[PDB]
RNA sequence: AGCCAGGAUGUUGGCUUAGAAGCAGCCAUCAUUUAAAGAAAGCGUAAUAGCUCACUGGUCGAGUCGGCCUGCGCGGAAGA
């Protein structure tokens, strides 16, 4: 990315998508840890919604920083402001809105910036390429600019001075602005929200600029420390800068028939290069390195060299999985996460044709490692082995991936429940 | 939870909503979270553990008894 | 009945027109004419209106009461008219009027459009609520029903047409 | 003058009165704040017995004020460590209210006439008399 | 509704009415209280 | 609960003291809580004295049939509703105008405080006694 | 009948010292207050709530309220 033709700079964000249901839910507490920070996508008209407030609350406990953008404006009854009211008191959040709303469902076309105080007018899904900024459309500025106001009010309690010369009367500069809201936006502090319809192709191509402007960089976001058998304060600071062994984190296990295995990982320190040697600091275990597949506009990019932040994929090695360090020898073992949901609805399962349970068990077992949020069982009752699943669904879509997968068919049933006599 | 089995044995006011305790036997929590998801539109949860063991009449588990056999 | 003791004290500008047993009444909105019950004895009486059973008919009292009462809201018919006030709860639910006819987006698949009786001015003072003005009471809430019966409120939310003053009784969807 | 947000007339063992999470779900939905929840009901409750629930009005501000006068415990919730007799009413005629005195019942009656207050202390006399005989035991005195 | 052979009053709200000559139960508070006939 | 004899009773028994007695007051009540009704007539008896039901009896012949005893003049008190107050204290004593003062601050309404024509006084403080 | 208020201060009655909080854990409770507070019979029930027990209070002023026996009716009551 670099901006909406108002570009700064060729930066590479790295992107991880997030589903929206809690049942695969480590994808979000892993997907929160492995981010710099977070995009809270919303319903211009849903609003917030039990998920919206479910990943909030995971967001809150990798205490990412997020600003939001309202997206389906063009849907009626949708408002970002409503939405923005619905985010500050259904999280009790301080949703600056950096931006305002050009109309509603039917007159929806642009979006009033509050301190350019402009509104690009950009064209439709395809088309929103036009980059005619407009000025100050006082149908909109009647107010665009005391909702400027809101966000300047939430930049002087940036800093001590900052406020002071807000009450000098005075205003502020964009960089000012942006770095004193961001100096602790990076640290989490209020949310900046953006509406469109990137359906309709609005608002977007700002919610590129303030995430280059406000989201922080590894070099703006802490530095994450590492974890040893015993995890110290900072028992391996794994700063932006691969300057550290290389140490990566690994957090998604992945499928391809003609590369095999495709493991996911984003880098928090050092640099491995198209070869080299490992241990699963985690599990013990060692291994080489050999063909790196970065993901770009995807065509197997199969890269020779991966560095810090960069998330990208390995091939080969031998175990890592979902939270497991990646490390060096030099091997800051552990990184603090060991945690994944646990499953809040257990049932049990068995094949269709009795002779594949033991299939069926297997399955359980690939499926049981591809994805941390699903336990398996075995109880000792008669065989029964217990999915143990985050949610109905959560482990409803790995019954149907033995279908899928495995090509096995199964029905699920309740959990035959221990029971003892005296 | 009355009528699933559970026993109120106090709630009080958690946070936004209240964390409630009660001894519901195991048995009675077997999709508990999905029924919850749904009365609660999606925006509750609860934590079970098993305690400890007791009975309600239920010669459903001499019903189980009749096994390759009666 | 005993209603039917109470003269219909007819108001200042009100016309009226004992004819036989029918009767018309003036009144500043307008002209109501009712058919009495043949039970029925009614007089004006000085600036009044008097109701009495006729003989022959043991229902009279109760008819009586029903002219007097059939009497009493043509008067205030005339005079001041009859005003019912309907709400529209659900989104996109809209009943914007066009003259005599209100062009209804409630959502089902067509434009529900309600074409007024002769007498019925209706008015929206909002994009979803409506102001139904006649000169007869039992019609005009005739119309309120009818038009409410389109899509009438529900259970739940309380959405469809309502009365302003309609306590709509809802209910859960379920526990699930 | 607020409306009705924090209704709940229940006062848990005032060591600290009324704590949040200990009530019960219909005072988690309330407002009120905790700084002055037991500043001034932690200490001032000396006037009758600190530890038990002081009776009390759950009158706040809509600006973050929160103003009631606190009444006391009848003699007979006292009655459970300060009459002796732990138990009361659904059984005092199937039981005893305990070895309750008027001796003390009115006396305490009398010095603590302060938070229910009448015409005539005698009226307050009966009034903590119809209290505790409204368990069916009373201090028989 | 119930068009119950014996149609009563099982509330403060509900009524007994005679809808031509059709005796029904009208609980303004239960509309499980609506019957019909009997 | 008034039936016609006890109706006769409770209004005669209330009515004496009144009739020879000194300027007492009434109320003029239809809307008021039981806690305004309660504390009202606790301050009326810590006043003058805990005998004062706050029940109002503006029916329709209770001081018709009551109040007829003497002053019958002072009979213009068939109006709405009524729950009284004596004042023992002086005819038209402080009592006698708290109410009046207090019409408008904590209650609805106190019927004015009439008074009463037991020396037929006017409008007027009735205290033109020097100390 | 209608219409205009009201159904306490212990009052979460201790009331099975979680409240079944004026109306499920359970019993008796006006005890100034009263017409009110029942200290429970649907609303929350965990309270609240506003109606609920009621009661007065007012309005205006003619019968009204209930039951018993009763007569005749009504329904109950669908086949080819
Ligand atoms: N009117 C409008 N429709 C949208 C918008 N965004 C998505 N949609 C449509 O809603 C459907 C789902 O959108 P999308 O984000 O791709 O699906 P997701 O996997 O659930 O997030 C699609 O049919 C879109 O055309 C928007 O901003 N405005």
């Amino acid at each position: 990315w670099s901006g909406m033709a108002k570009q700064y700079e060729p930066h590479r964000i790295n992107i991880i998508d997030t589903p929206g249901h809690v049942d695969f839910t480590i994808e979000v507490e892993r997907s929160m840890r492995v981010l710099d920070g977070a995009v809270m996508v919303y319903c211009a008209v849903g609003g917030v919604q039990p998920q919206s407030e479910t990943v909030w609350r995971q967001a809150n406990k990798y205490k990412v920083p997020r600003i939001a953008f309202v997206n389906k404006m063009d849907r009626m009854g949708a408002n970002f402001l409503k939405v923005v009211n619905q985010i500050k008191t259904r999280l009790g959040a301080n949703p600056v809105p950096l931006q305002l709303a050009i109309g509603a469902e039917e007159h929806f076309t642009g979006v009033v910036d509050l301190v350019k105080m402009k509104a690009i007018n950009w064209n439709d899904a395809d088309q929103g390429v036009t980059f005619e900024y407009e000025d100050i459309p006082a149908d909109m500025v009647e107010l665009a600019n005391e909702w400027h106001q809101n966000l300047i009010e939430s930049a002087a309690e940036a800093s001590e001075e900052l406020m002071e010369k807000y009450l000098g009367g005075e205003e502020l500069t964009e960089a000012e602005i942006k770095g004193a809201l961001r100096q602790r936006v990076l640290n989490n502090e209020i949310i900046l929200v953006t509406c469109g319809s990137a359906f309709k192709n609005k608002g977007v191509q700002a919610m590129l600029d303030a995430v280059i402007d406000y989201l922080p960089s590894p070099v703006d976001v802490p530095a994450i420390n590492g974890i040893l058998d015993d995890g110290k304060d900072t028992p391996a600071e794994r700063h932006a800068s691969d300057d550290e062994p290389f140490s990566a984190l690994a957090f998604k296990i992945a499928t391809d028939p003609f590369v095999g295995n495709l493991t996911f990982f984003r880098v928090y320190s050092g640099v491995v290069n198209s070869g080299d040697t490992v241990l699963n600091s985690v599990k013990a275990a060692r291994e080489r390195f050999g063909r790196i597949v970065q993901m770009h506009a995807n065509k197997r990019e199969e890269i020779k060299e991966v560095r810090a932040g960069d998330i990208a994929a390995a091939i080969g090695l031998k175990d890592v999985t979902t939270g497991d360090t990646l490390c060096d020898p030099d091997a800051p073992i552990i990184l603090e996460r060991m945690e994944f949901p646990e499953p809040v609805i257990s049932i049990a399962v068995e094949p269709k044709t009795k002779a594949d349970q033991e299939k069926m068990g297997l399955a359980l077992g690939r499926l049981a490692k591809e994805d941390p949020s699903f336990r398996v069982w075995t109880d000792e009752e008669s065989n029964q082995t217990i999915i143990a699943g985050m949610g109905e669904l959560h482990l409803d879509i790995i019954v149907d991936r033995m279908k899928r997968e495995f090509n096995v068919e199964a029905n699920v049933g309740k959990p035959q429940v221990a029971y003892r006599e005296t | 939870l009355s009528r699933r089995r559970g026993m109120l044995k106090g709630q009080e006011s958690e946070v936004t909503g209240v964390k409630i305790h009660a001894e519901v036997p195991l048995s009675e929590m077997f999709g508990y979270a999905t029924q919850l998801r749904s009365l609660t539109k999606g925006r509750a949860s609860y934590t079970m553990e098993f305690l400890k063991y007791d009975e309600a009449p239920s010669n459903v588990a001499q019903a189980v008894i009749e096994a390759r056999g009666k | 009945s005993r209603v039917a003791k109470a003269p219909v004290v007819v108001p200042a500008g009100v016309d009226v027109k004992i004819n036989g047993q029918v009767i018309t009444i003036k009144g500043k909105n307008g002209e109501l004419t009712r058919t009495l019950n043949d039970a029925v004895e009614v007089k004006h009486a000085d600036n009044t209106l008097t109701f009495g059973p006729r003989d022959g008919y043991a229902d009279g009292w109760a008819q009586a009461g029903t002219a007097r009462a059939l009497l009493n809201s043509m008067v205030i018919g005339v005079t001041e008219g009859f005003t019912k006030k309907l709400q529209l709860v659900g989104v996109g639910y809209r009943a914007a009027v066009k003259g005599n006819v209100i062009n209804l987006s409630l959502g089902f698949s067509h434009p529900v459009d309600h074409q007024l009786p002769a007498g019925i001015t209706a008015e929206c003072p909002t994009q979803t609520e409506i102001v139904l003005k006649g000169a007869d009471k039992q019609v005009i809430g005739q119309v309120a029903a009818d038009l409410r019966a389109y899509r009438r409120p529900e259970p739940y939310k309380g959405k469809g047409v309502r009365y302003a003053d309609e306590v709509v009784r809802t209910k859960e969807a379920k526990k699930k | 003058a607020k409306k009705v947000q924090a209704y709940v007339k229940l006062q848990v063992a005032a060591g600290m009165a009324n704590p949040s999470p200990p009530v019960g779900p219909a005072l988690g939905q309330q407002g009120v704040n905790i700084m002055e929840f037991c500043k001034a009901f932690n200490a001032k409750t000396d006037s009758i017995e600190k530890g038990l629930p002081i009776p009390v009005v759950i009158t706040v501000y809509a600006d973050r004020s929160f103003t009631f006068v606190t009444k006391t415990p009848p003699a007979a919730v006292l009655l459970k460590k300060a009459a002796g007799i732990k138990s009361g009413s659904g059984k005092p005629n199937k039981d005893k209210v305990g070895k309750i005195s008027r001796a003390q019942l009115q006396e305490i009656a009398q010095t603590k006439a302060a938070d229910m207050t009448g015409a005539d202390i005698e009226a307050m006399t009966r009034s903590i008399e119809g209290t505790a005989r409204s368990m069916g035991l009373v201090v028989e005195d | 509704m119930k068009v119950r052979a014996s149609v009563k009053k099982l509330c403060r709200n509900c009524k007994i009415v005679k809808r031509d000559g059709v005796i029904r139960v009208i609980c303004s508070a239960e509309p499980k209280h609506k019957q019909r006939q009997g | 609960m008034a039936l016609n004899l006890q109706d006769k009773q409770a209004i005669v028994a209330e009515v004496s003291e009144v009739a020879k007695g000194a300027l007492s007051a009434v109320v003029a009540d239809s809307r008021g809580v039981t806690v305004d009704k309660m504390t009202e007539l606790r301050k009326a008896g810590r006043e003058a004295g805990v005998y004062m039901r706050v029940v109002r009896n503006t029916l329709l012949r209770r001081a018709v049939e009551g109040t007829p005893f003497e002053c019958l003049k002072d009979a213009f008190v068939g109006p709405t509703l009524i729950a009284y107050s004596m004042e023992h204290p002086g005819a038209a004593a402080r009592l006698f105008k708290e109410f009046a003062k207090a019409n408008a601050k904590f209650e609805v309404k106190a019927a004015a405080f009439e008074g009463e024509l037991i020396p037929a006084s006017q409008i007027d403080r009735l205290a033109t006694l020097p100390t």
